């Protein structure tokens, strides 16, 4: 049995957004007792809807449940910035719950901003430890999505890269960090390494050289 | 307030057992069944089973028979789930939840379980030296297990500080970075020290970061 949800939706404050929940067995019925639960950062789950379109205790009136066609639905009217979260549905099948895959709901509560990027070369201390890490600091962007690409001189490098999932700054914009691990040999043997950050509003490339 | 307070994070070797507790307060414990849920890979949710505090009746997801055992102690308002014969497949965040009338009303805070035979490894710390405002930071390399915490100037510095989530690397070790945006005019006359704490290895490092 498989429960299917949209993977991502985007809305804005004050808008109406509708999430849906499909059952692979056929039509969702009120006897599937569709539940909706909300996941926020730091593993914070909150019940929203269950039973038959019943709101959980303390849930704002703007959340409501219904059936739409053969699917269960969660409607958020007048969406708020706080409604950004992952929404999971769960359906009951006589003797067990089955969860959908979740919908990532973005609420654009901020003017879009392309990041400020600072690229740090490996420190001489780390090179003396026979290691090399380039650090690409990606700050003050919105929404919380960027693409990062690394180059050795003018050629792409994919191996040895790890990027953080965007994290919220205290000003509600996002930051992220990307790391390229190299040997000291590799670092000294190219003219330059670059970190290229792509955001909807701008692409910026920063470059560092061992000299 | 309604609280479902779960026991703390667990790091255990393959083949061991763990018992997770979930204590309810601030509601009528016997008005709710206690559901248990596993979240793997930080994404997908599976229902493990449910127990009724009034009569110890239980229902299980057949996939968890012989893995999970649900018990309850009405008098202390605590539900428990024992997980046995642990493998890396059991590494996950586990949740208890209070349900009534086919509705998940209340959620615990989650219990992180890591099944691993890896040994503790303390971090190496390197400066991210600065070269309007300037960015500087500290790079915390190749440690295990989480967490590392970072302050600046023993907590006296917080404006412009962002400590990133760790990355999990191919090696199985973690790395993270902490950065501060400061006035350029303060470079060379203000001391900036990152204080890196890795409690699992009993390690603390202070690194003064200089231009």
């Amino acid at each position: 049995v498989v429960v299917t949800q949209e993977s991502a939706l985007t809305t804005s404050p004050g808008e109406t957004v509708t999430l849906t929940c499909r059952s692979s067995t056929g039509a969702v019925t009120t006897s599937n007792y569709a539940n909706w639960v909300q996941e926020k950062p730091d593993h914070l789950f909150t019940g929203l809807i269950g039973g038959i379109n019943n709101r959980a205790p303390g849930v704002p009136a703007r959340f409501s449940g219904s059936l739409i066609a053969d699917k269960a639905a969660l409607t958020i009217t007048g969406a708020q910035t706080e409604d950004e979260a992952i929404y999971f549905c769960a359906l009951w099948y006589s003797n067990h719950w089955v969860f959908g895959g979740g919908t990532k709901l973005t609420v654009l509560g901020q003017p879009k901003a392309a990041p400020s990027v600072t690229l740090f070369p490996p420190s001489s201390e780390e090179l003396q430890a026979n290691k090399a890490t380039l650090v690409c600091l990606i700050s003050d962007f919105y929404p919380g999505a960027v693409t990062v690409a690394w180059k050795a001189d003018s050629s792409p490098v994919k191996a040895g890269v790890e990027t953080t999932t965007p994290s919220k700054q205290s000003n509600n914009k996002y930051a992220a960090s990307s790391y390229l691990s190299l040997t000291p040999e590799q670092w000294k043997s190219h003219r330059s390494y670059s970190c290229q950050v792509t955001h909807e509003g701008s692409t910026v490339e920063k470059t560092v050289a061992p000299t | 307030e309604v609280q479902l307070q779960q026991s703390g994070p667990e790091l255990v070797k393959p083949g061991s057992s763990v018992k997770i507790s979930c204590k309810g307060s601030g509601y009528t414990f016997t008005d709710y069944n206690m559901e248990w849920v596993k979240q793997s890979h930080g994404k997908s949710l599976e229902w493990i089973g449910v127990i009724n505090p009034n009569n110890r009746f239980t229902s299980y997801n057949q996939n968890f028979r012989g893995k999970a055992t649900l018990t309850v102690d009405k008098s202390s308002s605590t539900a428990y789930m024992d997980l046995r014969s642990l493998t890396s497949e059991d590494s996950a965040v586990y949740f208890c939840a209070g349900s009534r009338w086919y509705q998940y009303d209340y959620w615990g805070q989650g219990t992180t379980l890591t099944v691993s035979s890896a040994s503790t490894k303390g971090p190496s710390v390197f400066p991210l030296a600065p070269s309007g405002t300037a960015a500087l930071g500290c790079l915390v390399k190749d440690y295990f297990p989480e967490p590392v915490t970072v302050s600046w100037n023993s907590g006296a510095l917080t404006s412009g500080v962002h400590t990133f989530p760790a990355v999990l690397q191919s090696s199985g070790l973690y790395s993270l970075s902490s950065v501060v945006t400061v006035p350029s005019s303060s470079l060379g006359t203000q001391t900036y020290i990152c204080n890196v704490n890795h409690a699992p290895s009993n390690t603390k490092v202070d690194k003064k970061v200089e231009p």
